[PDB]
């Protein structure tokens, strides 16, 4: 979920209204690298 | 042993492609998105 910076008198960037007013409630976000699966491809070539 | 000899200018067109496949994120996946955001309603 989003935010914004309160009335930012000290100490204030993560004590946060809510933005989503403006967003969504759940938006779909990502973290790190991707999914992945490895496999090596000329030797087994070579062994079929 | 005469031969002519010609020099100048050509433009081969935008409908120029010499290669196959495609140049730019080759092995991105044929679907994948990348970072976007979009308009929806309430």
């Amino acid at each position: 979920q989003a935010v914004k910076t309160t009335a930012a008198n000290g100490d204030q960037g993560n004590t946060t209204w809510q933005k989503d007013s403006t967003f969504a409630e759940r938006n779909e976000i990502g973290v790190g690298n991707n999914f992945a699966m490895e496999i090596n491809l000329n030797a087994n070539l070579w062994r079929n | 042993s005469t031969y002519f000899d010609i020099r100048g200018v050509l433009d081969r067109g935008p409908t120029f492609k010499p290669y196959s496949g495609t140049a730019y994120n080759a092995l991105a996946p044929k679907g994948a998105p990348n970072s976007c955001e979009w308009e929806q309603n309430e």
